[PDB]
RNA sequence: GGAACUUUACCAGAUCCGGACAGGAUGAGGAUUGACAGAUUGAGUGUUCUUUCUCGAUUCCCUGAAUGGUGGUGCAUGGCCGCUUAUGGUCGGUGGAGUGAUUUGUUUGGUUGAUUCCGUCAACGGACGAGAUCCAAGCUGCCCAGUAGAAUUCAGAAUUGCCCAUAGGAUAGCGCAUUCGGUCGAAUUCUUCUCUGCGGGAUUCCUUUGUAAUUGCACAAGGUGAAAUUUUGGGCAACAGCAGGUCUGUGAUGCUCCUCAAUGUUCUGGGCGACACGCGCACUACAAUGUCAGUGAGAACAAGAAAAACGACGUCGAACCUACUUGAUCAAAAGAGUGGGGAAACCCCGGAAUCACAUAGACCCACUUGGGACCGAGGAUUGCAAUUAUUGGUCGCGCAACGAGGAAUGUCUCGUAGGCGCAGCUCAUCAAACUGUGCCGAUUACGUCCCU
């Protein structure tokens, strides 16, 4: 039915569509290193809180 | 198995950033100035720093219990594993977060930008700050946006020691015309114990001991 | 001689991890247990490099964010009750102490 | 290129499809029950699926004896 | 995938919302939200929970906060008053956040 | 921004309301929800239809409203970034000068990368930037190792002196001969190598028949030394601006547009890749200072698995990376089995490629064993899906240009240029990209204001 078809492709959970920023839900330019799963723009704003600092 | 050390610190940092953002959005009217936590084998002991201690607390701890329930449900804390405490900020004027929120409230109360910014600057310096800088930008006079900066006292900008000697905060103001950015920078004075200072002289200051 | 207990102290703050390590060593010396020695494991640097701009315009400048991880280990031959007594004190925030029994 | 996100409002070849609505069956229990003067009988068969509410009456369509929940058609 | 929330699920979410004064739900449109009631476990789709809370918010029965893809809904005085009337709970019944504290949240 | 679907904003179509709430009409034997089968359809899609079940007061129904939007407007904005601008610049207070805009301070001169200093002085005191601070590298002290190593002593083993090659040169050995990370030995002892939280160490410190000085600030050679001038390389970085970029990062945002056959949201398919052509930036080459086929010695920075899910009976156990074995009684790529690693612990004694070889190896100046573009056939692998080749591997194709490139033009001064690989990052699968890392390692200048 329509429920079965609804979001069937998304239920697969592979590719860029499955992933998203844990802060802003954007799916573009996601940082997956160390399983941060934060988009680069969000990471720059929240870098100090996470623990990173701008050395060299 | 158990997470590696790299993953553990990443998880701790992400949790702290989420906790800070939630508290900043929730306790905006209160002078929320920071949060700390200390995980032990017994509980978590999240400590929230604010200026309006009774307001964040609520009546009989009603609001603080509500915040504890929010944090417990969000991070799936077990019963008797999360505990929240409220601590008052020692000096209101030396906290940039408190002052920028106060400036946001003043601007939403439809006050003159110059008068509100000067009032913030005045209170900051009476508090004991070495200097204060306030920035207001956006659609103020009319359609054409403009940014005005009000300064007083000392303020350092370059190097790395400025991060330890300057407290900075920025906030968004939603007016009828549009968004207004407010920034407060406070040159913290020296403190003996580091509660309201870096507990160290300026990086370019040399003092010669008076002979005895 | 007896069973060996491993104290793993890890922290993002170098000052905090050093103070906790010194306090643990001093308490162990008070209890007169035979400690091997506080070994400083190599410091690990988490590096994230990102483009400064949020839109992709202008000179392609980058931000290098670094997070340093400090780890220490202390080995002592004490009963689990004694190690619990030594470990039982007020630590700094952001410091992790782990208990491991060597075989 | 083209106009950015503009309602073209094209012409539809196929006529607009209606929207499905529930077909009312007045006094459905009256047709299900067969009260012979009084022993009430169930004209529709009871459900053979225990998980899907064992005892809920199936349908009586021509050549099909399906149910609403389990969809266990008999033919 | 449907917002046609069953009534038994509604009062189950309602029972949890009265027991614990707040509800936290991730803003995932294909996830499931888990509660506790009084010791058991029940799961209801997140889309149904958001629809129920949107109705409560539109009636001014709750306050809503959002941060990092997570909702936080908290019942105000009108919300709990309507909460008791709907559940037919005993009078003077208050959530865990409103029961006698006897706990010091200072320093 | 390396797009097969998703991303995705585009195109051709079909779904859902994810239009809350408020007021009306409707509604208990029914406001509605969801569907068997046949047919409608791209859809063994209740999408709609025929037929009936099922659901149940959750919802339709229509009016306002609301909601969402990678819809517009970056010439309405915030935030951030880029640029002006890698240079030494910037601003009050009080006092002097001017009717005033304004000026002095902020300068003749010398010196410094430096508005850096000396000195002078209608200015005197201040503030920012520069410097300092911070991170990394080179030397070094304490600490320290059962997640790093080393040296002896007993055992256990191996070579063992007469041997000079196919033609066999050059190159240290002249009380005790060497070797054995599987010998998965046993005792001792230790910190030379390694790990690192704080320290130390370099500053014009020392010396000139020096430059200058008749004062100073300094400069140049040499000395000392691991390091001799901002030690080296980065990070940070004032004040004024730009109608620079971004509404395609955000639950950042005014105004405005669409809103139930929608510019919301899903699903299917196609496109973002499509080629007479022009341009930026890369990769591979044009070969003998080479290409093949062997053999040897040998880096560094780094990454590695999962839950309020599921299986097992509040704990593991499978997602990730690897080693070994097998496949193997016969290609590669595969496919399997076992073991280890939460990462100084397994990978790993990290056998990287440049490189080296007296390898007595093949080729011998030719579009040739240079160059692999284009294309054909088999097979395997990732994925829900490989056609418009996903990507490896095999045999063909090499008769595709290309033999060093016109006018023009980019970057660069020391472990640098150039070459050479490796890791991370995008990542189910795919680096000619980027971010870092090490290896081999020069020519030239250390000058000028001719060009910009
Ligand atoms: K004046
Ligand atoms: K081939
Ligand atoms: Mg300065
Ligand atoms: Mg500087
Ligand atoms: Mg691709
Ligand atoms: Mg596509
Ligand atoms: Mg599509
Ligand atoms: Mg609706
Ligand atoms: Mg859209
Ligand atoms: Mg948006
Ligand atoms: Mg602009
Ligand atoms: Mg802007
Ligand atoms: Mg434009
Ligand atoms: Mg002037
Ligand atoms: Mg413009
Ligand atoms: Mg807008
Ligand atoms: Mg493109
Ligand atoms: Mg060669
Ligand atoms: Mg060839
Ligand atoms: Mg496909
Ligand atoms: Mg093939
Ligand atoms: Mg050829
Ligand atoms: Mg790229
Ligand atoms: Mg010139
Ligand atoms: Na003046
Ligand atoms: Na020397
Ligand atoms: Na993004
Ligand atoms: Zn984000």
């Amino acid at each position: 039915g329509h429920l079965d078809q609804w979001r069937s492709r998304q239920k697969i959970g592979m590719g860029k569509g499955a992933r998203c920023c844990v802060i802003c839900s954007n799916q573009k330019a996601l940082i997956r290193k160390y399983e941060l799963n934060v988009c680069r723009q969000c990471f720059r704003e929240n870098a100090e809180h996470i623990g990173f600092t701008k050395l060299r | 198995g158990p997470l590696s050390k790299k993953r553990m610190i990443i998880r701790d940092g992400v949790f702290y950033a989420e906790l800070f953002e939630f508290l900043k959005r929730e306790l905006a009217e209160e002078g929320f100035s920071g949060v700390s936590y200390h995980v032990t084998t017994l509980r978590t002991e999240i400590v929230i720093k604010a200026t309006k201690t009774r307001e964040v607390l609520g009546v009989n701890g009603r609001r603080i219990r509500e915040l504890t329930a929010c944090i417990q449900q969000r991070f799936n804390y077990k019963e008797g594993k999360l505990q929240l405490y409220v601590e008052r900020v020692e000096v209101r004027g030396l906290s940039a977060m408190a002052q920028v929120e106060s400036l946001r409230f003043k601007l939403l109360s439809n006050l003159q930008v110059r008068r509100a910014a000067m009032g913030i600057i005045r209170y900051v310096m009476e508090s004991g700050a070495k200097g204060c800088e306030v920035t207001v930008g956006g659609k103020i006079k009319g359609q054409r946006a403009k940014s005005m900066t009000f300064r007083d006292g000392y303020m350092i900008k370059s190097g790395t020691a400025h991060k330890s000697f300057v407290d900075s905060a920025c906030r968004h103001c939603y007016m009828r015309a549009g968004c207004i950015g407010v920034k407060v920078k406070i040159m913290l004075p020296g403190d003996s114990t580091g509660r309201n200072g870096p507990s160290e002289p300026l990086p370019d200051v040399i003092t010669v001991i008076e002979p005895k | 001689e007896g069973q060996t207990v491993r104290l793993t102290i890890t922290s993002r703050n170098a000052k905090a991890v050093e103070s906790v390590t010194s306090q643990l060593l001093t308490r162990a010396r008070d209890e007169k247990v035979t400690i091997h020695g506080p070994v400083r494991l190599p410091t690990r640097t988490l590096k994230i490099t990102t483009r400064k701009t949020p839109c992709g315009n202008g000179t392609n400048t980058w931000d290098t964010f670094e997070l340093k991880i400090y780890k220490r280990i202390i080995d002592l031959h004490a009963p689990t009750e004694q190690v619990k007594k030594i470990t039982s004190f007020t630590m700094e925030s952001g410091v992790d102490v782990s208990i491991t029994i060597l075989d | 290129g083209g106009k950015g996100k503009k309602k073209k409002k094209r012409i539809f070849t196929k006529p607009k499809k209606p929207t499905h609505r529930h077909k009312l069956e007045k006094m459905r229990a009256l047709k299900y029950f067969k009260v012979t003067e009084y022993k009430v009988e169930r004209t529709r068969q009871d459900c053979p699926h225990p998980q899907c509410g064992a005892g809920v009456y199936m349908a009586q369509h021509k050549d099909r004896q399906y149910c609403g929940k389990c969809h266990l058609t008999y033919k | 995938m449907s917002t046609y929330v069953p009534k038994p699920s509604r009062d189950n979410v309602y029972r949890f919302f009265f027991t614990e004064g707040v509800i936290a739900c991730k803003k995932d449109r294909m996830g499931t939200w888990t509660g506790t009631l009084g010791g058991n476990t029940f799961t209801v789709p997140c889309i149904q929970v958001m629809q129920l809370m949107r109705s409560l918010k539109s009636r001014n029965l709750i306050k809503e906060q959002y941060a990092w893809r997570h909702y936080y809904w908290t019942l105000n005085d009108e919300g709990i008053a309507y909460m008791r009337s709907y559940l037919h709970l005993a009078p003077s019944a208050m959530p865990n956040t409103q029961k006698p504290s006897s706990v010091n949240f200072e320093k």
